[PDB]
């Protein structure tokens, strides 16, 4: 549930056992120097060893927050690509979940052709909006200048 | 006894003067301040609390036989002061008591009659006005009552003689401090105390009673008003909770007492190492080094004291956590020759790619690593070992492809080494974009606006900087 | 960087110049 | 001023402004940033 | 040898011509004054230094 | 005697450190140490040469005889004739201290020396001690004795006596080129050129005006530096006769690169074989590569690093890589591409380089006060 953060600093009451022993805590630890470097791929073909009880209702919520955030990089300004992209980048030759992100996403096949539109703004500016706070500001200087003696 | 013994008569006399004279000036000069002129921090309070730390610890631990230190309390033993009679009295035996113990042998406590040498000091009539008196030579025998260092039945007098100075504190506290207010000294009398107080709840059990006191310690502080007192009680109430190597730093996240807003140069500065820590191991890297920056800029003064060369080694993890590294061994010191060679070592492994290296050092300086409680790196560093290079290459280069990277990083794939630079700039570390149409990666734009709409920014610090600089000096003008 | 500093600076001559005053006036009271 | 953090703490003259920067790349300098030439 | 005031061009072949601004005069001087400040604040703890 | 007794210390580094450097330099100083009757210093050498030889022995008796001819000397003169202060007892007890500069240690030469400097009123002879404690330390590189002497130099004798001080002047920046003072001082009073005649206080000319000219080239490339060194008329005679400096030169300031790293890889070579070398030979060609690339960097805005593959040298990948450790590095002010192949570059303004030393003055005097600050007041 991305409490990384709370992640690490749980991991101080722990002296010694992450590294002599117990792969019941060895395997999340080595799980998560998986998320470190780049490497999404480890994590998934480390999915068929779990060395404990079946792990299954956590690690599918752990990748379905993995997999929605490589779709929120993916839904992004990248354009067009082909179901076979969404093989190697997200995964699985055909189950239904290319219906699954037909529906909770877009991504809609078009003549073999996928599409995802531009998610950027217009960035709306003036930059001289600052014109009532820095008038603002000028006037505390003479105000602390004169006025306290 | 014809070579030592001989030499017997020079250690006494000068310390049976100018040491004398030294707290005759300062019990004198505070009684001073605490009658007329009640706004009393600017005293000579600050540099006999300079040299309580440096100088009474040192000019004396043992009680410095033929009658220095040793008539120190039989000198104290008989102290009424209490009318104007009772003080003549008593000026009588400063006179009297002072010829004898320079002259003959006074009752010499044999390092355990020390205490009944602290009741007649707290009985024979003392009082309760010269509340600084009663609380500064009541602590200051306490460090020759704990530097003895036999720490053997003492241990336990430390704990009864601290308590007895406390139920003297607390009670000042109760009976109301008209125009002296003890906290400017009570505050490091309060550390004094538990810095060896937390010494001895770790030669026995733990010291989350003393946090249970401390709590409501700091309750009682501030609410009346702080004079250093949410300072210094804040430093040693966050200490235990770093020094347990339990869970402990959500209490400190949650702690929302952020406002010592002066510390006189010296508890400020420790202060940042302490949240600096903190912040360091809920992995904001940004602000933790900064802040640490800046405990190691503020009081560096002093001659190769060890937690300058503590702050400064952490400040370099967090940057080999980002990247960067200067110069660090350019101080070099007799001690700091243990401490430079895995360091300097370990960011020469980092800066090349080599992981065969990091991996050996950590395995023969892993225990220099558990002297500084700093295990966690192996798990957060291998992090930055593939990051530093594409940091180093994205400042470098401006419009790379991504089929260069990957021999360049090494990788020899450059379908996962997208995935490098999509966390890299997930997290923030180069601020580039990606174009993935034919395999672009280009860096930012040129040097932007930063001339014109910035500096203005910058400026507005400086000027409320530098204007209180000007209204802390004025203020704080005239006295006469 | 000029008005902000120049200021600081005289008035800091202003404390030290007081600081000396005051307390060598009262050592050479008694 | 004792802060009870302490308990621990041309030869290399100025080194590390050298070191951090190049260390070992073949530092005679001959060999093939004098010697690309035999390329072409 | 700064007989010209112009740049060039590779990646087109292009030579390119501009003016500077002489109103340095200003921050030129600024700056200068804070090596001034920066000896009177090194005189001043030095007196500071000499008596409390 | 001490007038050509560096080259000693130069064949002392030469044979040591390179041992594939051993072949004529222990031929021509064997020979040379059973001359001038070099006994002491030389055991150290005996260890890291060629084993042991018997003539030591020889040598031996050969130095007390010397030693008690002049024993018997100045023993009699200090108990028969009573005139002293620069007087015969004074030239006779330096006699022994010069036999032991020239033949024995530094140990019986320094204590004659402070004995010596202890007797007289005349600050020439009183400097010329002074000169003796400077080159007996220029020879063992004794970095504790060279600070107090120079200072001796220049504040306890150097308000009176002229025109013997420019002797120092060769010295005082020849220490701060073994030093790591490469960069100003050296070249700044080399730059007084005109002293030529090769003595012990000038202890070399042709090879001064490579030392001058080595060490030019970093302090200014274009601040004028073609008025010192190239408009300069009497540094310009010598460079004539030596055709690779002319050459190393001239590649540097009329810009041509291709010609000028051929010359510079002779010079690093040709540098490797100094005895002043340790700070040298890594940090002088790294300095000079990044050199030539400000001002070659310096008039374009846009340059593609296929025009630097064939005006520059060659090694299309070998600019690539050598750029890329000096953006990285802090220095070298533009930023390299690929596809488009086209070194871009940036520099800042009138503004951008204004604001940025005033943020970084402006900072550390607001450190400065903030410490002044809480000085006082408690």
């Amino acid at each position: 549930q991305n409490r990384v953060a709370e992640f690490h600093t749980e991991l101080e009451r722990l002296p010694a056992k992450d590294i002599q022993t117990n792969v019941y805590i060895k395997h999340p630890v080595s799980l998560e120097q998986y998320l470190m470097e780049g490497s999404y791929n480890k994590v998934f073909l480390a999915k068929g060893n779990i060395p404990a009880e079946s792990y299954t209702f956590f690690i599918d919520i752990l990748l379905d927050t993995i997999r929605d955030e490589i779709a929120g990089c993916i839904e992004k300004a990248y354009e067009k690509i082909l179901f076979t992209e969404a093989t190697r980048i997200l995964f699985f030759n055909t189950p239904k979940k290319m219906t699954d992100y037909a529906k909770k996403r877009g991504w809609v096949l078009g003549p073999n052709n996928y599409y995802s539109f531009a998610s950027q703004q217009q960035k709306p500016e003036d930059t001289t909006i600052p014109s009532t706070e820095l008038a603002k500001q000028v006037i505390e200087y003479a105000r602390q200048l004169e006025m306290i003696v | 006894p014809p070579g030592g013994g001989e030499q017997e008569p020079p250690p006494p006399p000068a310390p049976q003067d100018v040491e004398m004279k030294e707290e005759a000036a300062t019990g004198g000069g505070s009684t001073g301040e605490a009658d007329g002129k009640t706004a009393a921090a600017a005293a000579e309070h600050s540099q006999r609390e300079l040299d309580t730390v440096t100088l009474e610890d040192i000019k004396e631990h043992v009680k410095q036989l033929e009658k220095a230190v040793s008539g120190k309390e039989p000198r104290f033993v008989l102290r009424a002061l209490r009318m104007l009679p009772s003080t003549s009295r008593r000026l009588n035996h400063y006179v009297l008591y002072k010829a004898v113990q320079g002259f003959f042998t006074s009752n010499n406590a044999t390092r355990d009659f020390l205490l009944p040498f602290l009741e007649e000091p707290m009985d024979t009539e003392a009082d309760l006005q010269f509340r600084p008196r009663t609380g500064k030579a009541a602590s200051t025998p306490l460090l020759p009552e704990v530097e003895a260092y036999l720490q053997l039945l003492v241990v336990i007098f430390m704990m009864n003689s601290k308590r007895y100075k406390e139920a003297q504190k607390i009670s000042d506290d109760l009976m109301q401090k008209i125009s002296t207010q003890n906290r400017r000294a009570l505050d490091l009398v309060a550390a004094k105390c538990y810095y060896y107080h937390a010494r001895v709840y770790e030669f026995l059990d733990k010291l989350d009673v003393v946090r249970s006191f401390l709590h409501a310690r700091l309750r009682t502080a501030t609410l009346r008003h702080d004079a250093d007192g949410q300072a210094t009680l804040l430093n040693l109430l966050l200490r235990n909770y770093l020094h347990y190597s339990l869970y402990d730093q959500a209490e400190k996240l949650v702690s929302k007492s952020v406002f010592p807003e002066q510390a006189n140069n010296n508890e400020w500065a420790r202060y940042l190492y302490y949240t600096g820590r903190i912040k360091a191991i809920q992995l904001e890297y940004s602000e933790a080094r900064r802040t640490m920056t800046n405990a190691l800029r503020k009081a560096p003064q002093h001659t190769a004291v060890g937690f300058k060369q503590t702050v400064h080694k952490l400040l370099i993890v967090v940057e080999l956590l980002l990247g960067e590294i200067p110069d660090r061994l350019q101080f070099r010191q007799p001690s700091l020759k243990r401490s430079l060679m895995p360091y300097f070592l370990l960011t020469q492994a980092v800066r090349t790619g080599n992981l065969a290296k990091f991996n050996q050092v950590l395995d023969q300086f892993g225990e220099k690593f558990q002297a500084d409680g700093t295990y966690t790196l192996i798990i957060r560093l291998r992090h930055n070992v593939i990051k530093t290079g594409v940091r180093m290459i994205s400042l470098s280069y401006s419009r790379i492809s991504l089929a260069d990277i990957a021999q360049k990083l090494q990788l020899d794939s450059p379908e996962d080494a997208e995935f490098i630079v999509a966390k890299a700039i997930r997290d923030g570390v180069i601020e580039a974009s990606i174009n993935h149409e034919k395999g672009y990666v280009q860096s930012k734009e040129m040097i932007d606006i930063y001339s014109t709409r910035e500096p203005q920014l910058a400026f507005h610090q400086r000027i409320s900087f530098c204007l209180d600089i000007h209204n802390m000096s004025v203020k704080a003008m005239r006295f006469p | 960087y000029l008005a902000s500093l120049i200021r600081s600076v005289v008035a800091l001559h202003n404390l030290i110049n007081n600081k000396i005053a005051n307390r060598d006036a009262e050592k050479k009271e008694g | 001023m004792s802060e009870k953090k302490q308990p621990v703490d041309e030869d290399n003259w100025d080194d590390d402004n050298v070191e951090d920067d190049f260390s070992n790349q073949l530092r005679a300098e001959l060999e093939k940033h004098g010697y690309k030439m035999e390329t072409s | 040898d700064k007989k010209f005031h112009g740049i060039l061009d590779q990646g087109e072949g292009v030579l390119i011509i501009f003016d500077e601004p002489p109103v340095d005069k200003t921050y030129e001087a600024a700056l200068e004054t804070i090596q001034n400040m920066s000896k009177v604040v090194d005189s001043l703890y030095n007196k500071a230094k000499k008596l409390t | 005697p001490k007038n050509p007794d560096l080259r000693i210390a130069q064949l002392r580094f030469l044979l040591s450190l390179p041992e594939h450097r051993g072949d004529a330099a222990v031929r021509d100083e064997l020979m040379a140490a059973v001359r001038d009757n070099n006994m002491a210093p030389y055991y150290e050498a005996l260890c890291k040469s060629l084993d042991w030889q018997i003539d030591v022995d020889l040598l031996n008796k050969m130095k007390k005889a010397n030693e008690d001819e002049l024993k018997r000397l100045d023993e009699e003169l200090e108990d028969a004739e009573k005139n002293l202060g620069e007087s015969e007892i004074r030239d006779a007890m330096m006699a022994k201290a010069e036999y032991l500069c020239r033949i024995g240690d530094k140990e019986g030469a320094l204590t004659a020396f402070r004995k010596t400097y202890d007797k007289t009123v005349a600050l020439g002879h009183r400097l010329d001690i002074v000169f003796y404690l400077l080159r007996i330390g220029l020879f063992y590189m004794d970095n504790d004795l060279i600070t107090r002497n120079t200072e001796k130099a220049k504040s306890l004798i150097e308000e009176g006596g002229d025109w013997d001080r420019r002797n120092r002047l060769k010295v005082y920046q020849g220490l701060y080129c073994v030093a790591i003072r490469d960069f100003k001082q050296a070249a700044e009073l080399f730059l007084d050129t005109v002293s030529t005649f090769t003595s012990y206080e000038l202890m070399d000319y042709k090879t001064f005006v490579t030392y001058t000219v080595y060490v030019s080239m970093i302090a200014l490339e274009r601040p004028d530096l073609r008025e010192k060194v190239i408009k300069g008329a009497e540094i310009l005679e010598v460079l004539h006769s030596l055709p690779a400096v002319r050459q190393y030169l001239f590649s540097l300031y009329e810009c041509r690169y291709s010609v000028f790293f051929q010359s510079l890889a002779v010079v690093e070579q040709e540098m490797k074989k100094d005895w002043l070398f340790a700070p040298h030979y890594r940090y002088y060609v790294r300095e000079m590569r990044i050199h030539a690339y400000s001002q070659l960097l310096e008039s374009y805005r846009s340059l593609t690093l296929g025009y630097m593959a064939e005006a520059f040298g060659v090694g299309v990948e070998f600019i690539d890589q050598e750029l890329s450790r000096f953006i990285a590095a802090g220095r070298l002010h533009c930023k390299i591409d690929k596809v488009n192949e086209i070194v871009e570059t940036n520099r800042p303004d009138s503004k951008n380089w204004q604001y940025q030393e005033t943020i970084k003055k402006g900072d550390l005097l607001l450190n400065r006060v903030q410490k002044l600050s809480r000085v006082i007041n408690m």
